[PDB]
């Protein structure tokens, strides 16, 4: 269980600025140099910036020069990026990864989960979560409706429900709010017999919420 | 900058055959050339590092090869869990991706299951009613939903979603959302969903009356 772990990202206007920390867990992170690599919405990943495992070696992609500054602390076991004059293209889901060992060979083979920066005048809001209710085969779900900024996370009976469950892409709607469903196939027979949680969480406007779909 | 070009941009591919990425550098990176394959909702996977070498614990299937500005990235033996993206990566100057080559997996046609939920009462509190339409482990893709409203077709007042590709059984799965007022709602009886797909003889309509 090597792991990386961002956050610092949020809801930030344009020209404003952010700082994005990675902590990482299980290895001599000394020994590693560091990568930030960013995939904004409906496009490919794109590498940031770099910094070789003791600070002699440091890059930036061309648009983010003068704008980004990378860094490190070995003794917190931390990455930075601190994020100045944000613009639309830099919102967009920010990884941390591991690149060389040393000087020696390129490695990139840790990843973390990524942390997300949305760049937006507009104000946060949470979700209202709704229930859609069942009717061989049965299906039941949750109506997530009216967020922002993206994303939302969606479980079923706290993730022990995992078969069958497809959540749909969020959807922009002409308000300029987000909604998604998440839906799930069960047995009808087990309607009656076994209980349906979906737990919603929306961690920029702090929103928990497990709904239970019971036939109505 | 490295310019990193891929083709095919898409690729659609039947379990069991080989599939040939292709990567362009705008100059030589001699052997820095990386491929990630990026499941949607995981973190990026390393393939393949040195142009040719695998990664620890990626199968033989996977093969690349190539030096200096052109390379190769041969996939045999696919199976559903392969539907992904693929990236090239240099490393020879600092990195650049590729703009990624986008894989679905060909499988058999298979007609969606229809569901229809009526809003919840919860909802229509908020003086909205949402009516979801669920189209369930098709394949292709490409689908029609027709929204009728007490035989009255609707038009503009719905919005679609489509999931990525399922690992496991290479379907497909979209949900169309009406959304009304709930004094537009409380106005109707019947509330209908009309499916066209590939996989159906005739389009298939689920509906339900408002109160029933
Ligand atoms: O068409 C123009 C040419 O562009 C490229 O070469 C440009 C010049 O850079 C050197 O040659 C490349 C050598 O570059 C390394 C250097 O060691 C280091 O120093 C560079 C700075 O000096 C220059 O003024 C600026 O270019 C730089 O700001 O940086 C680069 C890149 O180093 C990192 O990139 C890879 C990523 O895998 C890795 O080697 C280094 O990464 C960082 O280091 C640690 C690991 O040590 C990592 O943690 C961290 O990411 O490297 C190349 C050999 O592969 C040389 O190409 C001069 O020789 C060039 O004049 C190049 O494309 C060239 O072919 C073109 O002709």
């Amino acid at each position: 269980q090597v792991q990386l772990l961002e956050s610092g990202g949020g809801v930030v206007r344009p020209g404003g600025s952010l700082r994005l920390s990675c902590a990482a867990s299980g290895f001599n992170f000394e020994d590693f140099g560091m990568s930030w690599v960013r995939q904004a919405p409906g496009k490919g990943l794109e590498w940031v910036s770099s910094i070789s495992w003791n600070g002699a070696n440091i890059g930036y992609v061309d648009s983010v020069k003068g704008r980004f500054t990378i860094s490190r602390d070995n003794a917190k076991n931390s990455l930075y990026l601190q994020m100045n004059s944000l613009r639309a293209e830099d919102t967009a889901l920010y990884y941390c990864a591991i690149d060389w060992y040393r000087d020696d060979y390129y490695k990139m083979d840790v990843w973390g989960k990524g942390t997300t920066v949305t760049v937006s005048s507009a104000s946060t809001k949470g979700p209202s979560v709704f229930p859609l209710a069942p009717s061989g085969t049965a299906a039941l779900g949750c109506l997530v409706k009216d967020y922002f900024p993206e994303p939302v996370t969606v479980s079923w009976n706290s993730g022990a429900l995992t078969s069958g469950v497809h959540t749909f892409p969020a959807v922009l709607q002409s308000s300029g709010l987000y909604s998604l469903s998440s839906v799930v196939t069960v047995p009808s027979s087990s309607l009656g017999t076994q209980t349906y949680i979906c737990n919603v969480n929306h961690k920029p406007s702090n929103t928990k919420v497990d709904k239970r779909v019971e036939p109505k | 900058e490295i310019v990193m070009t891929q083709s095919p941009a898409t690729l659609s591919v039947s379990p069991g055959e080989r599939a040939t990425l292709s990567c362009r550098a705008s100059r030589s990176i001699r052997s820095a050339l990386a491929w990630y394959q990026h499941k949607p909702g995981q973190a990026p996977r390393l393939l393949i590092f040195g142009a040719s070498t695998r990664a620890t614990g990626i199968p033989a299937r996977f093969s690349g090869s190539g030096s200096g500005t052109d390379f190769t990235l041969t996939v045999s033996s696919i199976r559903s869990e392969d539907s992904a993206v693929y990236y090239c990566q240099q490393y020879d100057f600092w990195y650049t991706f590729g703009q990624g080559t986008k894989l679905e997996i060909k499988r058999t046609v298979a007609a969606p299951s229809v569901f229809i939920f009526p809003p919840s009462d919860e909802q229509l509190k908020s003086g909205t009613a949402s009516v979801v339409c669920l189209l369930n482990n098709f394949y292709p893709r490409e689908a029609k939903v027709q929204w009728k409203v007490d035989n009255a077709l609707q038009s503009g007042n719905s919005q679609e979603s489509v999931t990525e590709q399922d690992s496991k059984d290479s379907t497909y799965s979209l949900s169309s959302t009406l959304t009304l007022s709930k004094a537009d709602y409380e106005k109707h009886k019947v509330y209908a969903c009309e499916v066209t797909h590939q996989g159906l003889s005739s389009p298939v309509t689920k509906s339900f009356n408002r109160g029933e």
